[PDB]
């Protein structure tokens, strides 16, 4: 398999890396939650916006044209065009 | 060793919940799995409490549901839980498929898991649909009738399979009774499939939003991703309570509160929302047999996905074009779902045909072509 | 190495490739007997899914026929699906007299779609997404499928819509002021 | 999954032709810049799907210094994704450091596998 | 596979053997053999 | 590695069926487990095909059963299976407990396994009883009534728990509906318990008729004890056919074919045969609370058995006195079962009290006393 | 645990034991099925009979006494003794 | 389960007193002969419940020859139970060969365990 248990997770020989951390009780919880959740969230949204906007814009433009045409067909002035279809 | 490892059952619980080496970089999306399990419990738990009052006879089904609603002490709560919880089960399952599609959770090491996933999906749909047929409202009865009539399109066995499905010559008492039996049962088969899903996950572990190997930096699950799962579970239950207690019928269709009458069809036939996309595909293809084949392909092609995705890099997080393709596919899927509930009309027939065309084209053209193009672009860029 | 125990008495008298062939014979016979038993059991259980004797008895139920206004469409409940018994007047018969070898998904005429114009029998279930058609909204003058807007001709032929076929005619026979299914 | 050998075949098919090179290569650099993996400390070859026998062999045959550098870059990427932050532009992996260090070993593994397959069907 | 087809051989063999022995052991009692007397 | 080991699913199937290193000296008794599992399938299988036609309404339960028998194509076969197969399920379970009592399969390394065993037993009884109540014959209804009345003897909560069980003020429609729901359900909980049973079996393996360690000579399972399982399975099915097709109502009680009528109690109330022993115990104790406590102790004291068994040697195969004690206990258990169906009369009240006394004395006196005596006798004789 | 997999079943170090066997297809199947199923089965029953017979005799004697007493009680001659109980 | 320390305690409680010795010992030999384990080649100590840490230690501390003889006797007993046949009288284990070979090691194991328990509660 590609993932063992804790003793051997399949990681390559790892060496020269030092990891530091502090106790949760000694660390401030939710330090910059107020500032982070605004500024960093806006940064993430800015980075990922176009990928969700361009597809959304295309699909919603297609949906809007289809919906508007459908609304137009079922009206007194759309009767003839509905009949032709 | 600690009791949590020496004992066999506690050893299993430890392997899956306490010490499971999760990657440290997993988003909240990886919590959806847990939610689904929780939802699977709710559907079962509340479900078992509705069979204690639901009478499967055709002339008592709808009246029995109303007895639950009005007479049983908390019957209204249990029914709303069981219905909106199926809706949320499918919301979470669609999110869990969307995550597995965005990040390459379906790729080489986890194909089996992916396959089980698809099966679960398939199975769940049946369950949900069957459960709907139990209410025996107008929409219930006529959805059952339409499904059976379409399944009658099998080349030779179709004319003979449907009477077996009905237990008669039309959706009637035997059909509702057998739907109740199979609907009570198949959830436990689904629990078994979920256990198989969990074993296929445990063999190789879960992926990462970055896609790269997590073995370099993994964390236990008990201190981490259990209290993340608690956040996700309480958000789930908070929204679930917003729905169950306030506007519980938002997701349902009003016509389902009209007792089923075979002699008067309702103005429009639509499944519960979570099955609308496939229904749309079904109406996009004119031939009934072609429609059913395309409908089932719309799910089964997820199996083809792990092989058509020719990307050397797992996941979309670091891929530009693939992200545009994935979001376009997701929005087309939502468009198919929307078209599912709209009448067959001038623009919508063509729009549904195009939407189904691109829904399949995603898997069989866009994923391979885009993945190969991006592999080449990556290699050329670094050199 | 050493002296083996004497198996002379235990040894078989039969040929080297023959005894294994006989073993194959009986193992395969066991497998196929088990397959036959499983087939019998599975068939017996699945036969429960089929229509029980009650449902079979209830079907093929005669309908109380008789005099009714000409052109009026009566409704019945034979085998669950609605039955649109209509006593179409001579005007409908004359209209159907116009033959149609084209512009019809299934060319047909009252010659086969009805035994007599005074008593027309036709299942109301539509073709695509079987639904009960409206008895007067048909674009062709007959039934109309509200789900897709399909139009059913007075002869039951599918004129427009997503109809995959024409209005199915039940297997009901006719008699003296009675319907004999 | 596309065998790395095929990826390099396509890449040299494009690069050899001056028109296709002049068109793609600018888009190639732009695409690798917009990919966003470099801001997390990852070189391109860190992203490669490790869970394959060929890739696993390639990793197993890396030099010690490259292996440790890869381990640290992967760990840094995991930490960055964990804390929802990106490296500053001065600390991000520059285009020149995205040096395709692992491709030679991957190609050697692919060559060995393809020779074995070819001879097994001799 | 050939299991599916072969099962038919044994099922049909036993079914016909029993449905030929039963209406011979019980021929004096079955309906189709007694109906003549009451017609 | 072979596909039967590389794949996790096939790896599990192998570990339990194909390569499970069973001891080479196990009798045919060790096959009973498989039969029990087989029966669990049959109970479920036929069961799922009865709920497709069973209507749980009190005014329809008995008529629905008769509709199954008379109208459904193979409904008579499915009902006779689901019933006689429950009777055979308990025959095999009693044989599996008798084997575990004769051979020391409950001793140290497998105590945990034994515990799940007992739980399964308890759970099964509930299921069976509950399912029986679904028929809603005379004996069905009045058995439910007697059970709930006895449970009404809990010191303080007794007066309040019974309405929660009845779902009303007497065995009525809510009671039958909840019994149907919980009866459809609890078999799957029992399947989970059986999976736990198999896990606790696999951790330490199975015992031997000789009691000594099997590790010195263990055999695979695919060519050995799977083909022994087939002998046992086909003997089981042959006897099961002799019952289902010929005299299928022998094990049942005729009064169960009279539709339930609360206004007329039948001449005698007896459970279905396999619960007769405990019922007898219940009547041996005059106090209702005393009776229910004594009965549930008669079931639970199996848990105490592994600790009261002070035997240094596993199993009875090599023990003179303990074999006599075991057979005396078995015959007293059959005597209790017999007294369960017999009216409370002059000699039978005292005989049942004595039989219950000895039934409990077995576990709490005879097993420890005899085991200690035989340990001392073994040591003295060898010296 | 007290039972590992095939490689290490927990059996002590075993040595000097040679296990001979012959193949099937080369041994007389059911070599002594007919004679053994009679003689050896009778031998086993003879050995194990008393353990089942003495408890059975005791329990069935008690049952017979109780049954006969119950039958006697409900007769025109057992009416008085039934009343006294 | 009863400890060999307690079993031997009771056995020596009985054996020391002539009346109980005379009454029981003939019954002890009669019971051990009727037990029927000797007809399968097993000595008494082969029957002991191996699945306990004390007993596992006792076997793990047996000499080589006794260990191999025990292995062979257990295998022979398994084979005899497998084939539903018994050793002839001449091949069965005689009363004098049932020599209680493993008891001393079990007693030593229990002595160690009892001292450890006593000192932990000093
Ligand atoms: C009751 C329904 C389900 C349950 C309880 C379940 C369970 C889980 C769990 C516990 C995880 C690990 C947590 C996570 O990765 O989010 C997981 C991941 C996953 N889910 Fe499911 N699953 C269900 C249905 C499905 C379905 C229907 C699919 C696809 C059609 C699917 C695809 C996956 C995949 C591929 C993964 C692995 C994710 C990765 O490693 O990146 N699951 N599932
Ligand atoms: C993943 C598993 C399940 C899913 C997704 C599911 C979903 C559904 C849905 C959507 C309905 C329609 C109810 C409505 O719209 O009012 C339904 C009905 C029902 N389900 Fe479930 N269900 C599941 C498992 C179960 C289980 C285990 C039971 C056990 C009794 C159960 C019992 C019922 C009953 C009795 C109804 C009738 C609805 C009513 O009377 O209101 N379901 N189910
Ligand atoms: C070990 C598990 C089970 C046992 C021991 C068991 C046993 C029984 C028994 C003894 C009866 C009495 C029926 C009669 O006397 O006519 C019964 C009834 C019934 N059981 Fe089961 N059962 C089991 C599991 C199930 C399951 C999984 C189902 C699923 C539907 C089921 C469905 C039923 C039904 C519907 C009845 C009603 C009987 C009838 O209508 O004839 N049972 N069960
Ligand atoms: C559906 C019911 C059950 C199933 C499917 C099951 C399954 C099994 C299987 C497969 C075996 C191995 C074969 C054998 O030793 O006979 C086994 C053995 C055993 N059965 Fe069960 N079991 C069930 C219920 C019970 C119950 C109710 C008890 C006791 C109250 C019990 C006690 C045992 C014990 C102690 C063993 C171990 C025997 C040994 O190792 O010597 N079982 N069981
Ligand atoms: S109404 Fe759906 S096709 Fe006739």
């Amino acid at each position: 398999t590609y993932m063992g248990w804790w003793g051997s997770l399949g990681s390559p020989k790892q060496k020269y890396i030092t990891q530091y951390t502090i106790s949760p009780y000694a660390a401030k919880p939710l330090k910059g939650a107020a500032y982070n959740a605004v500024f960093n969230t806006f940064r993430r949204t800015k980075n990922q916006f176009l990928y969700v906007a361009i597809p959304f814009v295309v699909v919603w433009s297609i949906w809007t044209r289809a919906r508007d045409y459908n609304e137009y067909l079922y009206t007194k002035e759309g009767r003839e065009e509905l009949e032709r279809v | 060793m600690p009791t949590r490892k020496s004992n066999t059952y506690l050893s299993l619980v430890n392997s899956y919940l306490i010490d499971s080496p999760q990657p440290s970089s997993i988003n909240y999306w990886w919590n959806l799995g847990s939610l689904l399990g929780l939802c699977l419990v709710i559907q079962i738990a509340s479900g078992v409490f509705l069979a204690m009052h639901y009478s499967s006879n055709i002339e008592l089904a709808f009246d029995s549901v109303e007895h639950i609603m009005r007479d049983v002490n908390a019957g209204w709560l249990i029914r709303y839980i069981h219905a909106n919880g199926a809706s949320f089960f499918f919301i979470c399952m669609y999110l869990h498929i969307g995550k597995a599609l965005y990040y390459g959770s379906y790729k080489q090491p986890r194909v089996m898991l992916w396959v089980i996933g698809v099966v679960i999906f398939i199975l769940t749909m049946a369950i949900a649909f069957m459960g709907y047929c139990l209410v025996y409202g107008q929409m219930s009865h006529w959805g059952a009738t339409v499904i059976t009539n379409l399944l009658s399109a099998i080349p030779f066995i179709g004319n003979d399979i449907v009477p077996f499905i009905w237990g008669g010559f039309s959706v009637s008492n035997p059909t509702i009774q057998r739907f109740f039996a199979l609907h009570f049962l198949l959830p436990f088969i689904l629990a078994a499939l979920v256990c198989m899903h969990l074993m296929a996950l445990h063999v190789h572990g879960s992926s990462n939003p970055v896609g790269i190997t997590g073995n370099i930096d993994r964390l236990p699950m008990h201190p981490y991703f259990i209290f993340k799962d608690l956040i996700t579970v309480f958000v789930f239950l908070l929204i679930f309570s917003l729905f169950v207690f306030y506007s519980p019928n938002t997701l349902g269709h009003p016509d389902n509160y009209i007792p089923g009458n075979p002699m008067v069809t309702p103005p429009s036939i639509v499944p519960e929302w979570y099955l609308l996309p496939f229904y749309a595909i079904l109406r996009s293809i004119p031939d009934k047999l072609g429609g059913v084949i395309a409908m089932f392909g719309a799910i089964l092609i997820l199996l083809s996905l792990p092989y058509t995705d020719r990307s050397i890099i797992r996941g979309n997080s670091f891929k530009v074009l693939s992200k545009l393709a994935f979001y376009l596919f997701v929005f087309n899927f939502i468009l198919l779902g929307n078209l599912g509930q709209l009448h067959v009309e001038v623009p919508y027939i063509q729009l549904g045909q195009f939407a189904t065309a691109y829904y399949f084209a995603h898997y069989i053209i866009v994923v391979p072509v885009i993945s190969t193009l991006e592999n080449i672009l990556y290699y050329i860029g670094t050199q | 190495n050493y002296q083996q125990p004497d198996y002379s008495s235990y040894l078989n008298n039969k040929s080297g490739q023959g005894s294994r062939n006989f073993t194959y014979f009986m193992v395969g016979s066991m497998g196929l007997l088990s397959a036959a038993g499983a087939k019998s059991t599975v068939e017996a259980f699945l036969s429960s899914f089929a229509a029980s004797a009650d449902v079979l008895a209830m079907a093929k139920v005669e309908v109380k026929l008789g005099a009714i206004p000409e052109g009026k469409n009566v409704i019945i409940k034979w085998q669950g699906k609605p039955v649109f018994i209509r006593h179409r007047t001579a005007d409908e018969i004359e209209e159907a007299n116009q033959v149609d070898i084209k512009t019809l998904r299934d060319p047909q005429n009252d010659a086969d779609r009805v035994k007599k114009p005074e008593w027309l029998i036709m299942l109301g279930i539509c073709t695509h997404l079987g639904c009960v058609p409206i008895g007067e909204a048909g674009d062709f003058g007959g039934w109309f499928c509200p789900c897709h807007g399909s139009h059913y001709d007075i002869s039951g032929r599918i004129r427009k819509g997503p109809a995959p076929l024409n209005l199915e005619i039940p297997e009901y026979d006719f008699t003296d002021d009675e319907t004999l299914l | 999954v596309q065998s790395m050998t095929s990826v390099v075949k396509a890449a040299n098919f494009i690069l050899a032709r001056p028109t296709l090179s002049k068109i793609i290569t600018p888009l190639a650099q732009k695409f690798t810049a917009y990919a966003g993996y470099r801001e997390m400390g990852l070189k391109f070859n860190d992203l490669l799907l490790e869970e394959t026998p060929i890739m696993q062999t390639a990793i197993k045959r890396l030099p010690s210094e490259l292996n440790y550098s890869r381990n640290f870059r992967i760990l840094t990427a995991h930490q960055l994704a964990l804390s929802h932050q990106l490296l500053p532009a001065e600390k991000a992996v520059k285009p020149e450091e995205d040096d395709n260090y692992l491709i030679p070993y991957i190609l050697e593994a692919e060559k060995e596998a393809f020779e074995k397959a070819e001879l097994d069907n001799i | 596979a050939t299991i599916f087809g072969g099962a038919f051989a044994f099922q049909g063999f036993f079914d016909v053997a029993v449905n030929k022995w039963w209406e011979e052991h019980n021929k004096a009692k079955l309906w189709k053999n007694v109906k003549g007397k009451f017609l």
